[PDB]
RNA sequence: GGCUACACACGUGCUACAAUGGACAAUACAAAGGGCAGCGAAACCGCGAGGUCAAGCAAAUCCCAUAAAGUUGUUCUCAGUUCGGAUUGUAGUCUGCAACUCGACUACAUGAAGCUGGAAUCGCUAGUAAUCGUAGAUCAGCAUGCUACGGUGAAUACGUUCC
């Protein structure tokens, strides 16, 4: 565990911590910059002094919880104003102005005829 | 307690080296044991937590 | 034996002020929590209940009942005498020991805290946990989980009142 | 307007509101001016877009600033 | 404002389904075309889209412009993954009289179906198919399309039995 997530012990260091909800490959590269390890480890391998350093970095960033918060809040937001992204989110269309005479197939789900 | 049937429930520590909280008590673990968080470092019992109209006034 | 010292010591005093207690056998205690687990796929697989016997052993130390079917039910293919769940009656140290793990360990490892629920109380002083999964223990390796499951956790009190029930879980350090 | 210009407003609808700063705001104000950014100054009132055949009504809110009034008078009729 | 709708059906192309591969550092070899209130070198700032100052340039002179695939190294280890990159949310840039309807691009985060495709069917006989990037026209801004360009580079075609 890291951020009160599990994560992979085979793989390395920067990509196990992309395994969290709000954290990619350049943050987990720039956390690992600040709590300095190196990116070749392996979490079975690594120590405490090691993971509490990482762990220490990680919790200045949002992630696993108010991060989900934040994006269905913004969504309920827009939703509870009659606005056209939220009419869409309501509606399960796609909201960025794509065409739905065809292949909007994400936001529709699979083909019902 | 029925002698055939229950584990081996030994008092053992916890350590939130966090906060260093070192609390004592029983488990069937197999004495150290590592915890990362805890009512002494989690967030909602220490208290201590990390607008468009606001957003608009900077810009 | 933290938390029952710490009852003893304060708790008694702190919650007899508050309700003008002349006597001490007015004052609440836990006199059990059972643990049960309600598998209601052991009529589909029996391996899923017997990992699930051992996760409440491993969690609480003690062999658990296998509860059984009260009355046969056909929605869910569900006949008397099946093995449904079991469940675990704490009583003393091993209470006071659960009951501390659980304020201080194990749900600070929920996926997403913000809090427990708040009226969880049968109106007469007895408190219930929706727990969703069973690995926040540390007792259990997260690699051998066969099935993320939740738990119930009842707390059953001498507490007449909920409000009594709520200040004495508070001084304990339930949120 | 996306970019360091700041946003954007058309004149005549900033005086407008200007002109309704009295904040009395007796009367709905009309419009096809959906372009426009909405600004805090705008809360309270009560707008009337121009979707293409109706000057719909559309109520403005706190939750409504960094938006455009077009998001509140769909043009497309749906069922 | 709409031609950008969407319960669905078809056609034509793009991205992929991964190890003949992904990511990352170094390094190499082209064509052809365009350029005046237009191409914008170098330097500086920014993680990047870009921005400030500004030189040359009406051309074999300056610019777009470091071609990529490659080659050599490290690392991944056959998993819905370090494949995939839709979808969505945030902060942004450039253009524009204004990017919600309805622009492109960027950064961060999320990480959809998809593990080589049923009946059927298509292109291609050589620098051709296949693959890799590049330029132009229209164009304030927008190209997975259109037209042109070159780099690497096959296998097979016995024969007219049959459609
Ligand atoms: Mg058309
Ligand atoms: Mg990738």
């Amino acid at each position: 565990r890291i951020a009160g997530v599990d994560i992979p012990r085979e793989k390395r260091v920067v990509i196990s911590l992309t395994y969290i909800y709000g954290i990619g490959t350049s943050t987990a590269q720039k956390i690992l910059e600040e709590a300095n390890v190196s990116a070749d480890t392996r979490v079975k391998d690594l120590t405490d002094d090691e993971l509490g350093r990482i762990r220490e970095v990680v919790d200045g960033y949002k992630v696993e919880g108010d991060l989900r918060r934040e994006t269905n809040l913004n969504i309920k937001r827009l939703m509870e104003i009659s606005s056209y992204r939220g009419i869409r989110h309501r509606r399960g269309l796609p909201v960025r102005g794509q065409k739905t005479k065809n292949n909007a197939r994400t936001r529709k789900g699979p083909v019902k005829t | 307690m029925k002698q055939g049937i229950h584990p081996e429930y030994h008092q053992v520590i916890f350590l939130d080296t966090t906060t260093n909280f070192k609390f004592l008590s029983g488990s069937t673990k197999t004495p150290v044991i590592r915890l990362d968080i805890s009512s002494d470092s989690h967030p909602f019992y220490t208290g201590r937590q990390k607008g468009r109209v606001e957003r608009f006034n900077k810009k | 034996n933290r938390l029952k010292e710490k009852f003893n010591t304060e708790v008694t005093e702190n919650l007899m002020k508050k309700f003008n207690y002349s006597s001490v056998m007015e004052v609440p205690k836990i006199d059990k929590i059972v643990v049960n687990m309600g598998v209601g796929d052991a009529v589909q697989n029996s391996k899923v209940l017997d990992n699930a016997v051992e996760e409440l052993e491993l969690i609480t130390g003690q062999k658990p009942l296998v509860t059984k079917a009260k009355k046969s039910i056909a929605t869910f293919r569900l006949r008397e005498g099946m093995p449904i769940g079991a469940k675990v009656t704490l009583r003393g140290e091993r209470m006071y020991e659960f009951l501390d793990k659980l304020i201080s360990v194990s749900l600070p490892r929920v996926r997403d805290f913000q809090g427990v629920s708040k009226k969880a109380f049968d109106g007469r002083g007895n408190y219930t946990l929706g727990v969703k999964e069973q690995l926040i223990f540390p007792e259990i390796d997260y690699d051998k989980v066969s099935k993320v499951r939740g738990m119930d956790i009842v707390i059953v009190t001498t507490a007449n009142t909920d409000e009594e029930a709520r200040e004495l879980l508070a001084n304990f350090g339930m949120p | 307007r996306s970019i360091k210009k700041g946003p954007f407003v058309d004149e005549h609808l900033m005086k407008k509101v200007e002109a309704q700063e009295g904040s009395e705001k007796k009367q709905v104000i009309k419009t096809w001016s959906r372009r426009s950014t909405i600004f805090p100054n705008f809360i309270g009132h009560t707008f009337a877009v121009y979707d293409g055949r109706k000057h719909v009504p559309v109520y403005v809110t706190e939750d409504m600033v960094g938006h455009k009034l077009g998001e509140f008078a769909p043009t497309r009729t749906f069922k």
